[PDB]
């Protein structure tokens, strides 16, 4: 079956479904992109990481599935500032 | 002297013609089945992310030919978003992304796929055209 490998697809090589990024509702505060590595983050004040919040599902999907490796990641489960509620929200959504 | 050059070359060119006639007749059958299936359904002509078990495909029916067509991946076959479990929300969302952003590149089962890729997708399980005709 003809496969144009010039076009990149992360799903080709990721065997662990929890390693895949997916968009979920963050109740109260919009949408977020999540995986086992944590949430996709933006540089929040003090040059730290805050969870990236999207107003719409489509902005989340577009941002997640766009082109770049989405380097900035905030993980609440292993950070020295562990957020146990935001970590439980993470593993509930995976 | 090699003994049946002309008569074998003619059987081969007629073989290629018979391949193309079988493809066209299958295309026609599937097109008419498409017309009969499409009846009474909305968004049959709109791309939808369809779960084939091991992967998602963004597909629809053509408005003209009525054949199944899918979002194409580069210069190859339909874009098959590989799943890593029975439930893979990430693969599903990526397929939705393909619908919103990559839908100008489309490939149609049958004659067009034969022209573009050298096979029709029909009569070749587990290819997605065959699964649809099943």
């Amino acid at each position: 079956p003809a496969l144009d490998r010039r076009v990149q697809d992360v799903n080709d090589t990721i065997s662990d479904v929890k390693q895949k990024w997916r968009c979920v509702v963050y109740p109260g505060n919009g949408f977020v992109s999540a995986s086992i590595f944590g949430f996709q983050a933006e540089v929040g004040p003090n040059n730290t990481r805050s969870i990236r919040k999207f107003n719409t599902m489509r902005q989340c999907i577009d941002f997640t599935f766009s082109d770049v490796i989405n380097i900035d990641i905030y993980n609440p489960c292993i950070a020295p500032n562990i957020n146990n509620t935001e970590c439980q929200f993470l593993k509930s959504v995976l | 002297p090699v003994f049946n050059e002309l008569t074998r070359y003619m059987r081969i060119k007629n073989t290629v013609n018979d391949w193309k006639s079988l493809t066209d007749s299958k295309t026609k059958l599937e097109s008419d089945r498409g017309r009969l299936l499409a009846a009474g359904k909305d968004d049959i002509f709109e791309f939808k992310c369809v779960d084939f078990g091991a992967y998602f495909i963004a597909m629809r029916l053509d408005k003209k030919t009525y054949l199944p067509q899918a979002i194409r991946r580069g210069t190859g076959d339909a874009w098959m978003v590989k799943k890593a479990a029975k439930v893979d929300p990430s693969a599903q969302q990526f397929c939705q992304y393909l619908i919103k952003h990559k839908s100008n590149n489309v490939i149609t089962c049958g004659n067009e796929m034969l022209n573009e890729l050298g096979y029709s997708g029909y009569f070749m399980s587990p290819h997605w055209c065959s699964d649809l005709s099943n």
